[PDB]
């Protein structure tokens, strides 16, 4: 949290951790995304997954994304077929294109995007 | 030339003798014989590859 | 090779302290200055310069002049160049400088009480009688000799507050100039150029308006009115590496300086006196 | 070999003779020299690492050389190494005078085998050519951190005489990387020295045959300058004679 | 770069505060004299040289025991004939400005003193004057910030532990004249409280107690107090009468024939004052 | 010993040239001055002062010297003559001094074999050990550069003296053939060119 | 090693004894001498465990304590 505040230029004595975290509640629901700060805090506690929703909400925001309420954190494995792009040929093609276009030689990594219950 | 420096300049030598001592300690258990062998053979094999 | 580098006659009487004295060579120049360029810059924010007057064939009148080292934002103490005896102790952070330098300043301003206080304090140094008193004697004698040399009363018609149009009345800058020590007065004469120079009923104007100000606080790099004049100024690193190898360049540059221009110099029937 | 001493009193003829085998002192001397040379080389390597740190580049060395985009850091590292070697030969020199150009080749048809770092003037100033792919390949080749390298009598004597003692990212692998880079830049520096002090034709001849290095350098190096890093050991190609016959 | 990302390294650290003294005039090079003792990780946060120079005090060890515990202790360098202000071994916050000649010493040391003694007004005055003095921005500002940061780091290391010791139950110390039937002792504890946390730590490290009760055993190192504390601070004065003779044999024939190799009692005057209590060893 | 005294005299002459340089009071070393083409006035002043110094040495009894001279710093190859970086032409009564700044810069920039060569010297390890038990500067490279420039201007000044004493015709003929001053000293003694010899052999 | 004073006194007394023997008629002897017990190899000379240098008027006596210990 201190590193995040310093990066944002927030004086530590000025900002309290609770308020710092609450800052992203404006993002939680409207963008239907879990703030990275909350994700990292949950990971720290785990070393010592996330899920939430709103009143009357039909779906739950989770670290994995959108999930139907009361459903498991992951949809059935065969829900989506990624073979079209989730394949070595496509991955290598995209990575090589990126390397060429950016004139790079290292530090480049492309990953197929998987999808939970919803796209 | 992709890039260049101007004339003169100055080699940026380190100054922290304590830092130098720490590095020396960190490298003491490394056998110079093994490091030399590895480096020489690395260069030799890369040259071999280039030639071939 | 007489070293007139006042403020280089400073000896770190403290054993643990070593005084580099890294000051300008020109002290060995038998000029009207009694303080060479680096001391001048450090302790008065002035840079030595020369202003030629007649330079045609062999008439080479080259009046000396120093330059402001004060920007257009400094004010009050920050802007005062040569403080008066009433405020020099405040303008200068005497406590932040070596006691020998403090003694030099006190002698220059005739602060004999401060001189006595400093020597009394030095009385209680560990090697006081051994070498502290010797250092005191050396520094004091050198400073006193310089001051006597500067003072003309020892063994001409330059007026500094007489230029100021729009002033209510009074002048008195010349009054304070008189109140100054011989060394300070000679420094002012040497560094400040009268805006006007009259020779045997022949007036030359060098500026359309004086640049310096003199008042009770002392000499100030202020303007007679309006805002202040604009006065701007290896360890190989990663950033020091330059990228690939690859607008009035053809014209000379007028200095963005603020030379000390203030006063009127009157010269009697004497001709182009070049001795 | 051996020596002997005789003690005798002036007034008496009863003399006591003792014999000494110099092998012990030979072992002492050899151990002392080996330790001294090891210390010197490790000091130089640590100094090199420290100055590179002083440049304060975030990434490690291999990552730097892999990042083709950031030619700035590659040039900085190469020049710093070259200047360090130059000073190691001329300790009184802390700069390189004439400005230096740098280019980073990217293809085999642009690289020259056996000289990853080379020099050529544009008729006004010297340009250093760098084979970044080759540098990356060398520093990426897997290193052996396990096997040891090597008169059995003195070997045993040293074994029984000498003793042994049982927060930096550096492992022996990174130390090896730094040493390899230093040696490569040293080779390039020798080429450049021959160039500067004997003309471009001599430089080309040296490139063709390094043997000229012998005279062109030993005239000044062995006398006034710290010995070459490689001087620490005698190197040889396994099965050199049969390979030559091949 | 070589080192792991961040990864705070571990090395020795000079501990005496005065080691940070440097000439604000970058054009004037200065080296402060530091005794090598400064590099010992001990309770002392002042080196022997600075201690003797500024406080007239010399470090010393007092063996204590089966297991020989070594208790830190300082000793007088004050001569017998010194009087008045000379007797102030450690000036109080109300007198240090006078006892220490701020004018005669460097601005950095004056700041160090105004930090040790909790003089925020003086610290601010010095900071502002340096802001408006010399090429502050170029390097003088960074030098001043470095010195201030070092001093503040030392003080932040000391003060929390000092406060915990103050409120501590197991370890108790009382800097006064154990001879309650005396007038030169006074509210020594109150004066010690008035002192700063770091100054309190220094006093603890320097002045040994006249008595020491460990659990149930009490050891009486003295039948008298060798120093006192008043409003002026730590005073090298005898609470009951004539000053103790302090030969100062160093630093600032038949007799020997008989007195060949022969045990000799030192003439030093260690600091013994007050009562100390402890539970268990805590060592 | 004696030869050491003559060495001391030669080094004193170099030191006098150093005093002349300090009198000129150049911020930069002559190498940088010559490298900087814009410093045309500095280059001309350096050359003129060196020539006057050499004139005073060659004619100790004569302190006079041409107090004004036309100067031209040349840069192009076609504006220079191999073996004569400095030239003294006349533009119909006007005395022009041409300077080959690129050649000067090249000579100065050449690496010198200071360390490379080993030469005999006062070397007594006993004295060194005894000393050990009893216990603004100029480098060798800078001194070499400075000597090179002084000798270059000495050659130029000799050609100039031929020009003035004999005429432009003989000056050109001297440029063609330098045999006139194989004898040299025959005044000249104060010229370093008369102190040593240099030769070239087929090989 | 901590017995630096003892080592220096031993050396000085031995030197005075040898001086008295070598000059029986002379009882005088330098009554003060600077002493330095050396330990590092670079601070010693083979074949001369004891040395007498001068630090510009100051007479220094260097001692090779490790060599003395080895011989003994
Ligand atoms: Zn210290």
């Amino acid at each position: 949290i201190k590193q995040a505040q310093s990066l944002l230029g927030i004086p530590d004595y000025s900002q309290t951790v609770v308020d710092f975290v609450k800052m992203f509640q404006k993002i939680i629901f409207p963008y239907q995304l879990v703030p990275n700060v909350i994700i990292k805090l949950n990971n720290f506690d785990q070393m010592v997954k996330i899920r939430l929703f709103c009143k009357n909400d039909s779906i739950a925001i989770s670290s994995s994304g959108i999930v139907p309420i009361n459903m498991p954190d992951f949809s059935p494995p065969n829900t989506f077929d990624y073979s079209d792009y989730a394949n070595r040929t496509n991955i290598n093609f995209v990575t090589q294109r990126v390397l060429t276009d950016g004139g790079f030689s290292s530090g480049i990594t492309v990953t197929p995007v998987k999808y939970n219950y919803y796209l | 030339p992709q890039q260049y420096i101007n004339s003169g300049t100055e080699i940026p030598f380190c100054d922290d003798a304590e830092f130098l001592n720490r590095l020396l300690k960190h490298i003491d258990p490394y056998p110079l014989s093994r490091m030399y062998y590895n480096a020489a053979n690395t260069m030799f094999y890369t040259t071999m590859e280039n030639y071939a | 090779r007489v070293n007139r580098c006042i403020f280089a006659s400073i000896v770190s009487f403290d054993a643990c302290i070593t005084y580099k004295s890294p000051c300008s060579p020109d002290a060995y120049h038998d000029d009207g200055w009694f303080i060479c360029n680096n001391h001048l810059i450090k302790r008065f924010k002035m840079s030595k310069m020369v202003l030629p007057i007649f330079d045609e064939d062999d008439n080479q009148f080259k009046m000396t002049i120093a330059r402001h080292l004060v920007g257009n934002k400094e004010r009050g103490i920050k802007r005062i160049l040569i403080p008066s005896a009433t405020n020099y102790q405040d303008v200068f952070n005497l406590n932040s400088m070596m006691q020998a330098e403090q003694l030099i300043f006190h002698l220059i301003y005739n602060n004999e009480n401060a001189v006595n206080t400093i020597c009394d304090n030095l009385k209680y140094t560990e090697g006081f009688t051994s070498n502290t008193q010797r250092v005191i004697h050396s520094v004091y004698a050198t400073t006193k000799s310089i001051l006597d040399t500067t003072n003309p009363n020892t063994f001409e018609l330059r007026f500094f507050d007489v230029t100021n149009a729009r002033a209510l009345r009074g002048g008195a800058g010349d009054q304070l100039f008189n109140n100054y020590s011989g060394f300070l007065q000679n420094l002012i004469r040497r560094a400040v150029a009268p805006e006007y120079l009259q020779i045997d009923t022949e007036e030359l104007r060098f500026r359309n308006c004086a640049t310096c100000i003199i008042d009770e606080t002392g000499l100030v790099a202020s303007v007679p009115d309006g805002p202040e004049l604009y006065n701007p100024i290896n360890r190989l690193q990663i950033r020091n590496v330059l990228k690939f190898e690859g607008t009035l360049s053809g014209y000379e540059e007028y200095p963005t300086y603020v030379p000390l221009f203030l006063g009127y110099q009157i010269i009697n029937s004497e001709n182009n006196f070049l001795r | 070999n051996k020596v002997r001493t005789v003690t005798e009193i002036v007034n008496s003829d009863e003399k006591i003779q003792k014999t000494y085998e110099l092998a012990e002192f030979d072992l002492k001397n050899l151990s002392s020299l080996e330790s001294y040379e090891t210390l010197k080389i490790k000091l130089a390597l640590s100094k090199y690492m420290a100055m590179l740190s002083t440049l304060e580049m975030t990434q490690p060395l291999l990552e730097i050389f892999r990042n083709k985009a950031d030619t700035r850091q590659i040039a900085a590292v190469v020049f710093s190494t070259l200047a360090f070697i130059h000073n190691r030969f001329h300790p009184l020199v802390t700069n390189f005078t004439n400005k230096m150009e740098f280019v980073v080749t990217e293809t085999n048809d642009t690289s020259i085998p056996g000289e990853p770092i080379l020099f050529t003037e544009n008729e006004g100033v010297l340009l250093c050519s760098v084979d970044r792919p080759s540098i990356v390949k060398m520093l990426s080749r897997e290193f052996d951190t396990e096997a040891l390298v090597n008169n059995c009598n003195v070997r045993i004597a040293k074994t029984f005489g000498a003793s042994k003692r049982k927060d930096f990212s550096i492992t022996e692998v990174e130390a090896t990387q730094y040493l390899t880079l230093l040696l490569t830049v040293e080779h390039a520096y020798l080429h450049y020295y021959i160039f500067k002090n004997y003309g471009v034709f001599e430089y080309c001849k040296s490139l063709t045959d390094h043997s000229l290095f012998t005279n062109k350098l030993r005239s000044t190096m062995s006398t006034k300058t710290s010995n070459l890093l490689l001087s620490k050991f005698k190197f040889t190609i396994e099965d050199f004679d049969k390979i030559n016959s091949n």
